[PDB]
RNA sequence: UUGAGUCUCGUAGAGGGGGGUAGAAUUCCAGGUGUAGCGGUGAAAUGCGUAGAGAUCUGGAGGAAUACCGGUGGCGAAGGCGGCCCCCUGGACGAAGACUGACGCUCAGGUGCGAAAGCGUGGGGAGCAAACAGGAUUAGAUACCCUGGUAGUCCACGCCGUAAACGAUGUCGACUUGGAGGUUGUGCCGGCGUGGCUUCCGGAGCUAACGCGUUAAGUCGACCGCCUGGGGAGUACGG
């Protein structure tokens, strides 16, 4: 998984912008927490939103 | 060590960013500088506000380098007031591919 | 006095009471009504028909504006939630975008002990 | 940990080869490499209490292979902690 | 839960959208949680009852 | 109005509730001194005191224990206290002494 | 050389220490708009507000904690550990080898680590809140409920050394039917294996029973700790 792949991302994430259990997405464990550091880095990156 | 250097310059400050990429580079190359990777990305829509900006010039870099000269970097964009946001990142590899 | 065309109803649903106010796009506040303002008092405020008169009286303080379209910005866990809304469309503003204001901490504060009952 | 280098130079050093990487001379020698390195670590570090268990877990087995040399081979013992500086 | 009125929509079928807007997002059940203060022992108990009936339930369903 | 504020300045004025302590024909001296207690408490923090003797069945047949009892408190709180009413006749099962500040 | 270590390569992880930094939220301050309520409860009142609150919007200040991810998921000797990034650092595990050659296991005394509260000194202090103040309730209310609120909670350094510090189950090793999952390696050709850790059920066996059941409370061996009716008492005395 990689920060600055929006595309794949923006598929993990809700409308407000939070990160989808892996129980729905049917991500394994291991790259659901690859999914979530990236997220978190493009959140602080300012390429994918917080809140709203 | 192998790391990866994102940093977003104030998107008005786009004319000062061919001078520091300079910079930064030629610190760099000084000392075993490996540049995988430099992606000029642009002036692109921020996500959210940062310092009542909803643009900013990105630019990515993965280079090897001294754990030492990227200290000293990191150093700089502190006190480059124009750049408002930077994450160091350390990566295993070098990456040469390019990034959307 | 100015005309505005388009406002924005911000809507304070506390869970013992409700607080309507209609601003300006910028947040001006044009005019405001509550449901203990409504003859509505101690856990009567709490209903969504005290919110829904609330909604009423708000719309008729700013009658004077001449408003048309109202964005809304429900905030909070408060039993007149849709009673504003609803009570707001009815008084005859196009509602356009209906939206969910309510403040999330990230982790934040540490809230107040457990009421003990 | 010590560096590939750092440890390919002590098993070079204190081995019978570059393939003996498990005689007690070079087991002490890499022990007392890496706690001699760490000593600089917990003089900032104070606080780090999971990290010095580590620490007090290679003294403990360094302690154990010179007793080990010192019954096994006396001569081997006496040059080796001389070698490294070690007091016992 | 921002919910525009889309070209030509009546408010009843709208305001059924935010509210379920709302009720996915997760907002009522998240500003109730955090009304009153739970302590670590608390929250990790809840946690775990959760999940011993969760667990229950499939071998529940299983042997039947 | 906020006119009420001058209601608050004025509900700064004051108000005597009575406390009711209900005592027993025998309480033992331990939990009369804690009753005694409250009352002082009660009567030096301005407010009333319904001392309640309480006979319960066969008890209303010794009346004059009770009294005794009364007459203790009443003789205990003599400075901090004047005696409004006292009873004589035993209605109901209750004799119903009602002190106040002195 | 089979126990125990070393080396080579790789993997996962809220393991530890230090520094930086992001977004959300509460509070406060300064403004703008605005007008009579706000807040609170079982019901109220205290409280706050026309010296303009609450609400809404813009900006600023400061402290504390990191939503979602998040999982009978992970890591750690235990206590415990959760934004992101870097620096320093400990352990575990797998694959093939190569190496040392019993270097081992346990451990009274000893030494260190050890939640929270607490203590000393100096900082810090948003939110929360023992004590306390006021408002209620009640037969009373030294409470539960409401409005405030100090220590403390936070940081540094030192001290304290206790918890239902629990799996109420000491550590190490060997052996003994099964089933369904989770997590993390790895070989071979989704399938077929094979390691580590972990959840639930259950067989023999064991157990007073409840239950435990290859992660044993089964079958054995090594070493340590501990118990010997209840209360008096984890108290007195002494160290
Ligand atoms: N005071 C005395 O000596 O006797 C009176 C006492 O017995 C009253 C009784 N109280 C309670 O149960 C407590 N439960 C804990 C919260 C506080 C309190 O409520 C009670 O009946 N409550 C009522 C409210 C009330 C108080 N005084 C008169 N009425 C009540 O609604 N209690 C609830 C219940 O019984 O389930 C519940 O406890 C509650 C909700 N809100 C509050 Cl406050 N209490
Ligand atoms: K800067
Ligand atoms: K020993
Ligand atoms: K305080
Ligand atoms: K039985
Ligand atoms: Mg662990
Ligand atoms: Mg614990
Ligand atoms: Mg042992
Ligand atoms: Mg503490
Ligand atoms: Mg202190
Ligand atoms: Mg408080
Ligand atoms: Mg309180
Ligand atoms: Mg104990
Ligand atoms: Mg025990
Ligand atoms: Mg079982
Ligand atoms: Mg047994
Ligand atoms: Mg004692």
């Amino acid at each position: 998984i990689d920060y600055k792949d929006i595309a794949t991302l923006k598929n993990y994430i809700t409308e407000s912008g939070k990160i989808v259990p892996s129980r729905i997405t049917g991500t394994r464990a291991k790259y659901q927490r690859q999914l979530a550091r990236a997220i978190k880095r493009a959140r602080y990156l300012s390429l994918l939103p917080y809140t709203d | 060590r192998h790391y990866e250097i994102v940093f977003m310059v104030h998107p008005d400050q786009s004319e000062q960013v061919p001078g520091m990429i300079e910079r930064y580079t030629a610190a760099i190359t000084g000392a075993e500088g490996k540049i995988h990777r430099l992606e000029d990305w642009g002036r692109r829509q921020l996500a959210y506000p940062i310092n009542k900006l909803h643009k900013a010039h990105y630019v990515l870099m993965n280079v090897e380098a001294p754990q030492e000269v990227i200290d000293e970097l990191e150093t700089t964009f502190r006190f480059n007031d124009a750049v408002i946001r930077s994450m160091v990142m350390r990566t295993k590899h070098a990456v040469t591919e390019a990034s959307p | 006095r100015k005309q505005v065309s388009d406002g924005v109803a911000h809507i304070h649903a506390s869970f013992n009471n409700t607080i309507v106010t209609i601003t300006d796009r910028q947040g001006n506040a044009l005019g405001w009504a509550t449901a203990g303002g409504s003859g509505f008092r101690g856990s009567r405020k709490s209903t969504p028909f005290a919110a829904q008169v609330a909604a009423e009286r708000c719309a008729d303080a700013v009658k004077e504006y001449g408003i048309k379209n109202l964005e809304v910005m429900v905030k909070g866990p408060g039993p007149g939630r849709e009673s504003t809304i609803r009570a707001l469309n009815a008084a005859g503003f196009r509602i356009t975008n209906i939206t969910d204001v309510t403040p999330i901490p990230h982790x934040g504060c540490r809230p107040p002990k457990k009421r003990r009952v | 940990s010590l560096s590939t280098e750092a440890t390919a130079k002590i098993v070079s050093e204190f081995g019978r080869d570059a393939n003996d990487t498990g005689s007690t001379e070079v087991q002490v020698a890499l022990l007392t490499a890496q706690i001699n390195h760490l000593q600089g670590h917990f003089a900032e570090h104070k606080k780090d209490h999971h990290s010095r268990r580590g620490l007090l877990r290679m003294v403990s087995q360094r302690r154990k292979l010179l007793d080990y040399l010192k019954r096994k081979d006396v001569a081997r013992y006496t040059q080796l902690i001389e070698r490294l500086g070690l007091r016992r | 839960p921002v919910i525009k009125v889309r070209e030509n929509e009546p408010f009843d079928v709208a305001l059924r959208r935010f509210k379920r807007s709302c009720e996915k997002a997760g907002v009522l059940a998240e500003v109730r949680r955090r009304e009153f203060y739970e302590k670590p022992t608390t929250e990790r108990k809840r946690a775990k009852a959760s999940a011993v009936k969760r667990h229950a339930k499939k071998l529940a369903r299983e042997n039947a | 109005e906020k006119s009420k504020s001058s209601k608050e300045q004025k509900k700064k004025q004051k108000v005597i509730q009575v406390k009711e302590i209900k005592f027993r024909p025998g309480t033992d001296e331990g939990d009369y001194q804690v009753k005694l207690r409250s009352l002082i408490r009660f009567l030096e923090e301005g407010d009333k005191a319904k001392i309640t003797l309480r006979f319960r069945g066969r008890e209303m047949a010794h009346q004059q224990i009770g009294m005794e009892v009364l007459n203790r408190v009443k003789d205990d709180l003599q400075e901090l206290a004047v005696v409004e009413s006292f009873p004589t006749k035993i209605e109901g099962r209750q004799m119903i002494m009602v002190l106040a500040p002195k």
